[PDB]
RNA sequence: CGGCCGGGAACUCAAAGGAGACUGCCAGUGAUAAACUGGAGGAAGGUGGGGAUGACGUCAAGUCAUCAUGGCCCUUACGACCAGGGCUACACACGUGCUACAAUGGCGCAUACAAAGAGAAGCGACCUCGCGAGAGCAAGCGGACCUCAUAAAGUGCGUCGUAGUCCGGAUUGGAGUCUGCAACUCGACUCCAUGAAGUCGGAAUCGCUAGUAAUCGUGGAUCAGAAUGCCACGGUGAAUACG
């Protein structure tokens, strides 16, 4: 994992549009390409719409998930199996 | 390899040695133990910013007479094929075949 | 007084041997040989040519070796004895090469070899 | 003999017979004996009552037995609960941490069962 | 060898004993070039098998060679599409040779716990037939009479 | 099977190298595209001026070219405006002042680069390739070489299967360290493709040594 | 006065011993002393590479560069001395590193 | 009490140039022979050891994805830029390796002996902090000088006493370090906790003739990070070959 005595790292454009959802209330989907950017408190009941590679899949961002990156929502291979 | 990726690592190069000095600050401000947390933060969110090709981690060193990404020499700056041909040659000084 | 030298050599091992009559002193690296070498067989290979020429208790040595191991170090030491003895007394050079002490052991070790894992040993190969 | 409500090997040494509690190594065997002032070579079978009292304090000093169990499982209930990547993996029975799944998952698919 | 020329080696005795035969059985027991660990080895089994017998410690390795020695094996010859298995006699080297490698795999396949004590058990139950080295002894002769016709 | 290079096995002992400088681990790469550079241009200004060899040194901070020639007339040009060119160009690539000697090979038919060249030019202009290296071998064995092989493959004649074909005259000690042995080679550019031509010429065998 | 050393490095040791030679005989002709060439251990660097162009892990070709090192020291240097040395004009193909103290 | 410091070219060592080994000598065998066997001398003896070196050709063998190239095809697309994903999937089959199944061993304490390499957008000492991965300051080193860098097996003492164990380490949970814009898919390493299978493996099959096999560690290229592979280096060091 990363460093602690760096800190958690979140995209900057995600989260300007983080800022904007929460200071708006906009309950549209935050359509983002951002897999690797870190869940963060303020997102906490929100739902992201995050790339899996082929489409947006929404993840509702509840309190239980800070810490954990939207790509480990986000599933990005497709199984159902071989026999 | 294709003129575009020939382009591609000169560009990256080329972008590379453009952005070092504000690389380097920005690393060495986010590593420095005695630094602010608002100092950190913005720190990272530049570094962040800053163009992903100015990274000297995201080039990757080809053959400088073919483009080829594997069997790279730093010692010549060739891949295997050409340092061979150019030994054989012997273009290339002092090197020759070696029994011990 | 005179101070007859010897140098040995076996694999990597290279051993300077100083012989001067006295006591039966043995000091390798400024240490006693059994503190040297613990090994008891070590030990008996650094005494074989003083065993074999009636010259045990009767001559002091000062020994010094580099490289190599426990067993390429012994055989050094007992080939720079061989060769101080050799210049000391010239008349037992019958003795030491029928006792075999004089030849060099020019045994080195194989250099690795391209396509396999060790100077001779190949990958291992299935037909199918 | 009996610490955290299972029975302590009486013939081991102290170290290893204290590693027969689930949430106890090597490492935490040693240090509750060394803050016990108990020495490791000891067998148990040697020790006075009161002795046992200490190790018992010590041993309540560690999440142990099925405390540390039921909360094992409540991570791996979280984590599957959650939905995540890993919780997924643990919901099918598949390494969790990266491994390949090619070949060589036995030890979580179990004994190999033909097509 | 198709072209042959080939020769026996050279083995330095032993130091404590100064015995090409107890060199070759440490040779024969030792695994993975630790020499030290089979000599260390083979000086306890012969110690301890000389407080047992008390003769000597090469006169006692020599009897229990003496014991466990073959004198006849059987060879493969391949004569109607299928194989005899014809007696020959063994010359005295490959002799001493198969009685120290009996010795050491039964030795190995033993119940005691030290392997200088399995050794030395092996070692006297060699001396008074009572061993495994010894039963396949037994064992070889045994098939060589009954396939003596060959 | 397949061959060594034989100037490749026999560099340092009756060969010489082409490329005579010491650099360390910093310059060598950057020295070796250079020296790359400048024989490539040398060779596309001068392909039709004979030219045999290009041995290149670079002494401080200067690079001198020396270019073995059966043409150094021609090569020079007038009164050696030609000669300044190439040494303006040249330095322009290396970026250090660069010097410029011709060395004449008064021999043509004893280089194995000229010979090649020759077959290659002919082929191209689309003589028959066994009357062009049958004449070749036998202008080289006329005018001493004590052997030669000469090998021209792929597509002759136009043909839809190629096929290789030699010739040898006298001796060609390939296994032999020091026997003097020029090879070289060039590849013919024809309207059904490439031609492939090697030829190797044995002079002698140096008993001294002498690197 | 200090002493001055010079250390050669060369790929051809027959260009260097030549070089070294010069040196020697020139410092000993012009008065000075001088307590070299020590020859110092050569460096090695091997390559190993592939030869065929796409298969073939175990067909590879070895090569090696031997970089030989000479070294000179030049003590009790008259003043004609240094500036002799530096204008001996040594042969091509030689690194010639001089320092001082 | 340290080659450390005056000092010495003795010795190891570093390279450069040479000497030496050729059935040369003797005896026997042999066909009045080539050669073979044995012996002396010798550091080396019969090609002393190893490497590089691959004849004419066979397989329409492999490579148009290193490169070059004849032809054929696309040209608002089969060309070019970008973000995310995939090449890391997983009922299964096969090949090559590593680690084990233990006492010739595991663990703890003390202590000994290498070679060859790499290093400037690099190797990074000493000292302080952290149990540890590491962090802070920072000397030196384009290096027989400085750093990587304490070799491991070994030796001596103790314990474990034949258990699915003080064997084995897979797997999994928690907490971290570093590289990097960024370790979720998908890194390496550390600490704590758990402790699967595994008790020597069917038909069958592979490598190896001596410093070899087996076993123990070390280094390098690629490389920001990422080897159980590859390429090198040394330590201990066999059995057997009648045919
Ligand atoms: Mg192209
Ligand atoms: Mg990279
Ligand atoms: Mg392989
Ligand atoms: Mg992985
Ligand atoms: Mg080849
Ligand atoms: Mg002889
Ligand atoms: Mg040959
Ligand atoms: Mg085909
Ligand atoms: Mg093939
Ligand atoms: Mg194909
Ligand atoms: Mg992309
Ligand atoms: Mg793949
Ligand atoms: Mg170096
Ligand atoms: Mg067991
Ligand atoms: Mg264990
Ligand atoms: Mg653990
Ligand atoms: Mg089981
Ligand atoms: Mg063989
Ligand atoms: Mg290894
Ligand atoms: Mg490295
Ligand atoms: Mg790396
Ligand atoms: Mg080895």
């Amino acid at each position: 994992p990363r460093s602690l005595k760096k800190g958690p790292f979140i995209d900057l454009h995600l989260l300007k549009k983080v800022e904007k959802a929460v200071e708006s209330g906009d309950k549209k989907p935050l359509r983002t390409w951002s897999r690797r950017s870190t869940i963060f408190p303020n997102m906490i009941g929100l739902t992201i719409a995050v790339h899996n590679g082929r489409q947006h899949v929404p993840v509702f961002v509840t309190d239980e998930m800070v810490g954990h990156k939207l790509g480990e929502f986000a599933p990005t291979r497709t199984y159902r199996g071989h026999a | 390899a294709k003129q575009s990726m020939k382009a591609r690592e000169v560009k990256r190069v080329a972008l590379a040695d453009k952005y070092f000095a504000k690389r380097a600050e920005l690393k060495a401000i986010i590593s420095d133990v005695n630094a602010s947390d608002e100092d950190r933060w913005n720190a990272v969110l530049k570094l962040q910013t800053l163009p992903r090709d100015s990274s000297p981690s995201r080039q990757r060193n080809r053959c400088r007479q073919t483009g080829r990404p594997h069997g790279f020499l730093r010692k010549f700056g060739l891949s295997r094929i050409k340092v061979r041909e150019a030994a054989m040659r012997g273009e290339i000084p002092g090197l020759k075949k070696a029994s011990w | 007084e005179n101070q007859y030298y010897g140098t040995g050599r076996r694999k990597s091992s290279a051993a300077r041997v100083f012989i001067k009559p006295g006591n039966g002193k043995i000091v390798i690296n400024q240490r006693s040989l059994e503190q040297y070498f613990g090994r008891e067989t070590a030990r008996m290979v650094v005494r074989q040519p003083l065993e074999l020429v009636d010259m045990v208790e009767k001559l002091d040595l000062y020994i010094t070796v580099k490289g190599g191991g426990i067993s390429g170090q012994a055989g050094a030491i007992r080939h720079g004895i061989t060769r101080a003895l050799m210049e000391y007394d010239e008349s037992l050079r019958s003795e030491l090469r029928k006792a075999g002490f004089v030849t060099r052991d020019a045994r080195q070790v194989e250099r690795k070899k391209v396509g396999l894992r060790k100077a001779r040993r190949r990958p291992q190969f299935s037909k199918r | 003999a009996r610490i955290a409500g299972i029975n302590i090997p009486d013939h081991k040494h102290a170290v290893i017979a204290l590693t027969s509690i689930y949430g106890v190594g090597k490492t935490r065997s040693k240090a509750i004996l060394a803050a016990a002032g108990i020495a490791e070579d000891v067998k148990i079978s040697e020790l006075s009552e009161g002795q046992i009292d200490t190790l018992r304090d010590e041993v309540a000093k560690f999440v142990v037995e099925g405390d540390l169990r039921r909360e094992i499982s409540m991570s791996i209930k979280r984590l599957m609960d959650l939905g995540c990547y890993r919780g997924l993996r643990h919901r099918r029975g598949l390494p969790v941490r990266g491994q390949r799944t090619k070949t060589n998952a036995r030890t979580r698919k179990g004994p190999r069962k033909p097509i | 060898p198709r072209r042959r020329v080939i020769g026996q080696r050279k083995i330095l005795p032993d130091p404590k004993f100064g015995s090409e035969l107890l060199a070759k059985f440490v040779n024969i027991l030792m695994v993975d070039g630790k020499k030290s660990t089979a000599e260390s080895i083979v000086y306890s089994a012969l110690e301890t098998l000389a407080q047992r017998s008390g003769k000597s410690e090469l006169e006692a390795f020599e009897v229990a060679l003496e014991n466990v020695r073959p004198t006849v094996e059987v060879k493969s010859r391949r004569v109607g599409g299928s194989t005899y298995q014809v007696p020959v006699e063994v010359r005295p080297v490959r002799r001493n040779a198969l009685a120290m490698r009996w010795i050491v795999e039964a030795a190995r396949k033993r119940g005691d716990k030290s392997m200088a004590l399995r050794l030395a058990n092996e070692l006297s139950d060699a001396a008074e037939n009572k061993g495994t080295a010894v039963k396949k002894r037994e064992d070889v002769h045994r098939m060589a009479e009954a396939n003596k016709a060959f | 099977g397949q061959k060594v290079h034989p100037n490749g096995i026999r560099l340092g002992i009756v060969k010489p190298w082409n490329s005579t400088w010491f650099a360390n681990t910093k310059e060598f790469a950057d020295n070796l595209d250079s020296d790359f550079k400048v024989r490539q241009y040398l060779t596309k200004e001068l392909a039709k001026a004979s030219v045999s060899r290009i041995v290149i040194e670079r002494p401080a901070k200067s690079i001198r070219v020396t270019i073995h020639t059966a043409r150094p007339g021609i090569v020079i040009g007038k009164k050696g405006e030609d000669v300044e060119k190439l040494r303006k160009v040249v330095a322009d690539i290396a970026g250090v002042p660069a010097q410029i000697n011709i060395a004449e090979v008064r021999k043509p038919e004893l280089d194995a680069k000229l010979v090649a060249d020759s077959i290659t030019s002919q082929l191209e202009r689309r003589v028959m390739f066994r009357r062009a290296m049958k004449r070749a071998v036998q202008n080289a064995m006329r005018l001493g070489a004590k052997g030669i092989k000469v090998e021209v493959s792929g597509r002759l004649g136009g043909a839809e299967i190629a096929r290789t074909e030699w010739y040898r005259e006298g001796r060609v000690p390939l296994h032999t360290l020091r026997a003097d042995i020029d090879y070289n080679t060039s590849e013919a550019h024809t309207t059904y493709g490439v031609i492939g031509v090697k030829v190797w010429i044995f002079k002698g065998e140096i008993l001294g040594g002498m690197a | 006065n200090q002493r001055i050393r010079i250390r050669l490095k060369a790929f051809d040791h027959r260009l260097i011993d030549q070089a070294t030679a010069e040196i020697v005989e020139t410092a000993k002709r012009t008065g000075a002393q001088v307590r070299g060439p020590i020859p110092l251990p050569t460096r090695k660097e091997r390559f190993t590479v592939l030869i065929s162009p796409h298969v073939n892990k175990d067909a590879r070709d070895q090569y090696e560069i031997r970089t030989h090192l000479r070294l000179v020291d030049i003590v009790e240097p008259t003043e004609k001395t240094v500036d002799a040395l530096m204008r001996l004009d040594l042969a091509a193909g030689v690194d010639v590193q001089i320092s001082l103290g």
